[PDB]
């Protein structure tokens, strides 16, 4: 999910939500993908 | 409701083939795709 | 710039796949589509290419025959492989222009290995009758 | 680079049966030319001609012939610019789809609009042959129906065309793809000549010989049908797919015309580069507005 | 035209089968029939007969019940019985299975007819 | 020319044709780079070798859909002693694959599911069970051996 | 880059590893295959490889029978010295411009060699001959 | 079998097997209109890219 | 057709032995049984036998108590016999270790009847 820009706000606090807004949800901002994407065009071009 | 598939060829009529029809007009859910909303908000 | 085109190579990667099975299936569309009477297939194919559907196997796929459509690094060493070797060939009287001509004009490695394979035997025959014809001459004037 | 060739996998790979398939072919070949030569005078340029078939192979052939067709329809349609296009849909949706038919007795190419196509009875299968039904919904002009379907519109369908007010003016072309089931026998019977077991398929109206061994069962095979609407009162090509995609073992193989990938990871939804890229762009969208209500103050 | 062919998607597809149609009787006909080809030269046929690999189903003839129930024939002439074991190829010409089948069905119809055509010729001479 | 060749020449000249043939028309080298990223995503890749249809396919399993059973700390997945892949395939897919053992039953069954997406419920269990065998110990008729 | 390369050639290693042991169950599957009564495998095999399945060892693995999938620096240096070879043997007269396209088109390093090989001992046999037929001609000259 | 397309003024020949069939096919037609009273070129158009 | 084949996974493997059902008794065949190959050319069979390496196991012959003891046989005819010899291989037929079982059966069976056809024989020219 995380490699699919999905975040779940259960895996990185406890929840005092469901509803798919930032003021009490979190952006996900996905900076690793490119890093096994860099990875898996090489594993391709070997 | 669409119809048997479990037909000889014989049984397989006209009538048959336009319900078939009716039945895609009449009509979407899939596993491994977005919306359609969503792909017409990124085109 | 090499580094970041590994990040895009996954896209370009499943495009070709992608771009390799729509190629099969419009051969199979186009192989069925040739017993459909339609003249315009004997303008674009040879006598043989028209004949091969006259045969009881032609209502399957390629891929079951050995043939596969294929763009990879093997296919286009093969083909530089075989391009350079019919220039060396050119060169030592061992290839026609015409036949040169007719493997820049080809399409298929297959037609062009057989071309290069049919000038080998037809020079080779002809050099080989070239020795016995001078050796008979030899031997008759000697009579 | 754009090189698509159809090549023998195994090109030092020929066996009896490509041997005999290749001598039916020149024996018919051999045939057609005594048949057209004319008493000698051209007879020998046919010789001349098929001579050098001989040293070709059954899979040379075939392989020349797929080259051919692929070739020259790869140079008539610009097939390249089609699979750009497809491209460009592929990096906004993560769905590249492209639909082989025949239209007007040639094969066509065409790149099918992701939102146009709906996809259903797939196993979390990225790839879109694996579909077992498909419905493509698109609007088309009277003239593309009337080029599609001249030989099968009745007067009335014609009469119909002509009647609608009017108002763009084009016709609602649904077309159904799906993938039915068919009875067929799988009959197991001698060689005569030999003692040597035989299989093969038949369909269910098939009488098993009797008197010579031969035992037959009954099994459901997928069969590809298809179907089209045109405005509502038309029903056009309602039959069995007359291209069934089949392959040499397995009778159940088939597929429609429509291929294509789904470029998702792991059996999920495609989270495409716009899709990646689209946060990114909203958050300058609204810093880009601070800006210039900055800049009118 | 319809008869024994499947005109679709721009195409002309056959199953084999010829429906020799619209000729007329071969006495009707000033030309004595239809005059398909040039082989005997004079290969004449009335429009209620069908060809398949350039064998024909003759629609004059009847099926003998012996016959019909021997081969398990379903149309009342060889011709009938012929248009109706091919029903099941015409809506699909390239399918192999139904090619097969195709061939199996138009081999079984000829040995039946040639079968009731020695019976009849046999009688006659009796 | 068969003369000058030896038996493990043949054998490699058919393996490699087998191999050779199956990698081009599969693409089996994109199987393997989805697999590298399943690896790279979880640490693991793993790939199912069976026969549908009467040829050899290859398809890489989703980590998430293979239960491994009885395994001894062992890293390969072939160690493994029991395994069941459950996973959703459509009715085209069940009866591409099953069209020579399924009875009549089964696929009024595949007709009169609901269909309210419409696939099933494949699940496949492989278990290595035992069996008796015998070593018999014989002597060579011709040689004391 | 390269000593970053290193950080990432263990997952690149083990990719390798398991890659090699899946194209090996492939190929035991093939062969499986092979005894099922498929005809696809008479298009794609030669005959000597569907006749390889008549003797009684093909149940068991490959590899116990001295025979494994391969992709490491001692297979492609063989593969490019056989290659290099074969181009040095092309000049001098020593091989055909058919077995050439044969060695292009092989797949495998067994039947390149078995080619050159071959190719070798034809033209020496003809090459021998040639001066024998010479020195007997020479001598019933003189005779 | 051989096939052909006529137009429909043709006579299908009859008393040698010839079996027709009526079809609606596409033509393109011109027409050239100059100030408001010319007409000029009303007519099927005559490069039928066929 | 289940008869010593395993259809399964789009293949057909086979352990070797040949069911050959469905054909009838040699009397009430009218060719005289299957003929499954030339060879003896009228090489004929019928219904409840099964042949394994071109050697055929008969029906219609008796299993002697004698014979059923030593060999260990199971089945009342040697047909039966032969068919309950290789019901662990028909459900793998490539495994080596029920190859060489099948093929050790199959020779002991062959070895039995043989012998009983000689006493047979030697009983009826008594
Ligand atoms: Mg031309
Ligand atoms: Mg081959």
């Amino acid at each position: 999910d995380l490699l699919n820009g999905r975040l779940h706000m259960s895996d990185l606090e406890l929840v005092l939500i469901k509803a798919a807004y930032i003021p009490d949800r979190l952006q996900h901002y996905p900076i690793m993908n490119s890093k096994l994407n860099v990875l898996r065009g090489e594993e391709s071009k070997r | 409701n669409f119809p048997r598939q479990m037909l000889p060829f014989s049984k397989k009529t006209k009538q048959w083939r336009k319900d078939c029809l009716l039945w895609a007009n009449q009509k979407n859910y899939s596993l491994v795709r977005k919306s359609v909303i969503h792909k017409k908000i990124n085109y | 710039t090499l580094q970041s085109s590994h990040i895009t190579e996954w896209l370009f990667t499943i495009h070709d796949d992608v771009k390799k099975r729509a190629l099969e299936c419009f051969l199979e569309t186009a192989k069925v589509a040739l017993k459909g009477r339609n003249k315009k297939f004997q303008y674009i194919l040879s006598d043989t290419s028209t004949r091969v559907m006259e045969i009881d196997g032609d209502e399957f796929a390629e891929a079951d025959y050995g043939l596969v459509v294929d763009n990879s690094n093997g296919t286009q060493e093969l083909q530089q492989k075989l391009d350079t070797l019919a220039q060396a060939a050119l060169q030592t009287q061992t290839l026609s222009f015409s036949t040169i001509t007719k493997l820049y004009t080809s399409s298929s490695l297959a037609e062009k290995q057989r071309l290069i394979e049919k000038d080998e035997k037809q020079i080779r025959e002809r050099q080989a009758q070239a020795q016995k014809e001078q050796l008979e001459a030899q031997q008759q004037i000697a009579a | 680079v754009f090189d698509f060739k159809v090549v023998v996998t195994n090109p030092n790979a020929i066996s009896e049966i490509e041997d005999n398939k290749k001598n039916e072919l020149l024996q018919r070949l051999q045939e057609m030319i005594t048949d057209t030569s004319i008493s000698e005078d051209e007879y020998n340029i046919k010789l001349e001609k098929l001579n050098d078939y001989y040293t070709y192979e059954w899979q040379d052939i075939r392989e020349v012939r797929a080259n051919e067709l692929l070739n020259h329809y790869i140079k008539e349609y610009d097939i390249p610019l089609i699979f750009n296009n497809g491209f460009m849909d592929a990096m906004t949706c993560g769905e590249e789809i492209y639909q082989c038919d025949i239209v007007g007795g040639e094969p066509v190419i065409e790149r099918v609009n992701p939102l146009k196509i709906r996809i259903f009875k797939s196993g979390y299968s990225n790839k879109v042959e694996d579909a077992d039904m498909i419905i493509l919904e698109d609007y088309w002009s009277p003239g593309r129906v009337i080029d599609t379907y001249y030989d099968v519109l009745s007067p009335k369908d014609i009469k119909y065309i002509e009647t609608m007010p009017d108002y763009a003016g084009n016709l609602r072309v649904l077309r159904l793809y799906w993938k039915s089931k068919r009875k067929i026998l799988k009959v197991k019977s001698y060689d005569p000549e030999t003692g040597e077991e035989e299989w093969n398929f038949y369909p269910e109206n098939y009488v098993v010989n009797k008197e010579a061994g031969e035992e037959v069962q009954s099994f459901w095979v997928n069969e590809a049908w298809e179907g089209t609407m045109i405005g509502n009162e038309i029903f056009v090509n309602m039959r069995p797919r007359l291209i069934q995609y089949n392959r040499l073992n397995n009778p159940s193989r088939c597929h429609f015309g429509i291929v294509g990938s789904i470029y998702n990871l792991n059996d999920s939804r495609p989270f495409s580069l716009v899709d990646m890229m689209k946060p990114y762009n909203y958050l300058y969208d609204a810093i880009h507005d601070r800006l210039n209500k900055a800049i009118a103050s | 035209a319809f008869g024994g062919w499947l005109n679709t998607q721009g195409g002309d597809f056959t199953n084999g089968v010829t429906f020799i149609n619209e000729g007329g009787s071969h006495e009707e006909n000033p030309y004595q029939g239809i005059q398909i080809g040039v082989d005997g030269a004079p290969n004449l046929v009335e429009q209620g007969e069908v060809v398949y690999d350039d064998y024909v189903f003759s629609d004059r003839m009847e099926i003998p019940d012996d016959i019909r129930k021997e081969y398990k024939l379903r149309g009342k002439t060889f011709a009938k019985a012929a248009k109706s074991a091919q029903r099941e190829s015409e809506e699909r010409p390239n399918d192999p299975l139904s090619t097969k089948g195709l061939q199996a069905a138009m081999e079984r119809i000829a040995t039946a007819q040639e079968e009731a055509r020695q019976r009849k010729e046999a009688h006659r001479e009796g």
